[PDB]
């Protein structure tokens, strides 16, 4: 779910981003022109624009750092698990909870930390 | 007969319209019937269809406010940011006039926003450049999780989020609740969402999924695609291993060959893009683009006859334009076949579409009229593509030789001015103006207009003379 959380708010950050590009170009057409009111408007849409987006960044940083946690968290317990075996049997466990994550087969990850 | 099959069987057969009109009675009859549902949906989608590979408007926005090409100022040869402009006509400072526009074509890009918006609306691109690049169904009543449990509706429904209703968040909400209820293995969906990131902007999560469906399963889509991504990051060199590769998956594809020659004619080495076209020949030899190409590049190198033969072949195929016609009417003159000649311009004038079209033709008519002599008749044929094409500055700068032909020096200096400000990356008018100005003086006017004309075309000879005639009165 942070996977898809990132991936909704970074959709929703390229549209405002590309939003704000048009409107400096649309700003600077106006003000080429000496049209005020039109320039004071693209202006005042780049500032709510601006304002929304920095909202998005901040939920976005907040869940983008709570998935580095998770990450973290999910390398440390393989790592954990692979440390409590002396030997070969070590990068064994380490390969089979890779691949074992690697096809979200999370039953088989906590069988193979158990015993395997 | 039946209502359904009627329908699908006007959906076979590409109507589109009837279609609809049966599954809208469909749907009216029945509020529970999904098959007439799709159906509709199809119909809808595909009556605008336009395949995501050949839409590349980019826009102004794009091409300065967003910087994604890594080196800056890369060796000359590896990035995209023949025939002098003494022979072949030009758009900007370079960039030679090319056959068969698509609407992929950026011919160079502006500077500044400021150049950008003081130009042509259609100088750099084949459209008008933007800024940014009942209903059926409402997209805020479905709930896309349901959806994306059925593939069958998940498909067409995403294909018409996406295609008819151009809204890029939602389809992308739709195509990621579709991958992951497939457990990230059918390579359709993620290329459709790599799709969605290239058109919201982001190039490498589009790169990503791009290469994560080729790992799927080798397609010539995706490896169009890839190519639009690498061309979009500035970098050709990538591009074209990418095709080699593609190439080496599919021995003989058309598509791939013309996007190497594509790429070879943008980075403007044209002694490749003639080879690359000539195997797109090898294999097509209806290719309106290869042909195309290589008849203009024909046409421009003194070998007007071999760019008729390769015209002709575009006739024989049934295209009925008014840029054929008029390109098979300058060629026929060109290589010196006065029969087929004033009646394909005047195909041509009864093809066009436009008011600019009309003015090209007459334009190309007055060479016509001004290589037979009868300067008069030229006269007419340019001054009528004034009248068609206001902003027509070749125009301008022809009328205004056949003015001081004539001898009235200021209609001359006024119609070379008005071509030098509507088209100022064109040489011919700056140096026609200075040289009557330094005929009659004003030799600060003929530096200004020579130093121009050593702007738009800065290997030319005359230019030089005059500039070294200045400076040295000015000592």
């Amino acid at each position: 779910e942070y996977h898809s959380v990132h991936q909704k708010l970074s959709a929703d950050m390229a549209d405002n981003s590309n939003l704000i590009r048009s409107l400096l170009v649309q700003a600077e057409d106006a003000r080429l022109m000496r049209d005020m009111k039109t320039m004071k408007n693209r202006y005042k849409e780049l500032y709510d624009l601006n304002k929304d987006l920095l909202n998005g960044y901040k939920i976005r940083c907040n869940n983008h750092t709570e998935l580095l946690g998770s990450l973290k968290a999910v390398n440390q317990a393989i790592q954990r698990a692979g440390h409590l075996r002396v030997g070969k049997p070590k990068n064994q466990v380490i390969t089979a909870c890779r691949d074992a994550i690697r096809s979200n087969n999370i039953n088989m990850l906590f069988r193979i930390m158990r015993v395997g | 007969m039946e209502p359904l099959l009627l329908a699908w069987s006007y959906f076979r057969r590409r109507r589109f319209q009837l279609c609809a009109d049966l599954c809208t009675q469909m749907l009216e009859k029945s509020p529970c019937d999904q098959a007439a549902w799709i159906l509709k949906a199809r119909a809808l989608t595909e009556m605008v269809y336009v395949d995501e590979i050949d839409v590349d408007e980019e826009g102004i926005a794009e091409m300065i406010l967003d910087e994604n090409a890594i080196a800056q100022v890369p060796r000359p040869g590896t990035s995209l940011k023949g025939p002098s402009p003494a022979v072949r006509p030009v758009t900007q400072a370079g960039r030679p006039i090319t056959g068969f526009l698509r609407p992929s074509t950026q011919s160079g890009r502006p500077g500044t926003i400021e150049q950008a918006i003081k130009t042509p609306r259609t100088a750099y691109t084949a459209r008008p450049i933007a800024s940014s690049s009942g209903p059926f169904i409402n997209l805020s009543r479905l709930n896309l999780a349901k959806y994306a449990q059925k593939p069958k509706l998940a498909k067409a429904l995403f294909e018409y989020i996406f295609h008819h209703e151009n809204d890029v968040k939602t389809a992308l909400d739709l195509a990621a609740l579709s991958t992951e209820h497939s457990q990230y293995k059918d390579w359709w969906w993620k290329v459709q969402i790599g799709k969605c990131y290239y058109r919201l902007g982001l190039y490498r999560e589009a790169e990503k999924q791009f290469k994560s469906a080729l790992k799927q399963q080798e397609m010539v889509d995706t490896f169009l695609y890839l190519a639009k991504v690498y061309i979009s990051l500035d970098q050709p060199l990538t591009a074209l291993n990418l095709f080699k590769q593609g190439l080496d998956k599919f021995p003989g594809e058309v598509t791939l060959l013309c996007g190497i020659a594509r790429i070879y004619e943008e980075m403007n080495n044209i002694s490749s893009a003639t080879e690359y076209y000539k195997e797109v020949l090898k294999q097509d030899n209806t290719h309106v683009e290869a042909i195309a190409c290589i008849g203009s590049n024909h046409f421009y190198t003194d070998q007007p006859e071999v760019a008729l033969r390769f015209y002709r072949r575009l006739l024989q195929m049934g295209v009925y334009n008014c840029q054929l016609f008029n390109n098979l009417g300058l060629c026929c003159f060109y290589a010196q076949q006065y029969d087929m000649t004033l009646t394909s311009f005047e195909r041509a004038l009864s093809l066009a579409e436009n008011e600019e079209e009309v003015a090209d033709v007459w334009y190309n008519l007055g060479h016509v009229a001004v290589g037979t002599g009868d300067t008069n008749l030229a006269h007419q044929c340019f001054r009528l593509a004034l009248v068609s094409n206001n902003q027509h500055a070749e125009a301008y700068n022809n009328l205004a030789v056949l003015e001081m032909r004539r001898g009235h020096v200021e209609q001359a200096k006024a119609l070379l001015q008005t071509a030098s400000s509507l088209a100022p990356h064109m040489y011919e008018p700056h140096f026609n103006f200075a040289t009557i100005s330094d005929k009659i003086g004003d030799l600060q006017r003929s530096y200004a207009a020579a130093k121009k004309s050593e702007a738009a075309f800065p290997d030319h000879v005359d230019t030089q003379h005059l500039i070294k005639q200045l400076e040295q009165h000015f000592a």
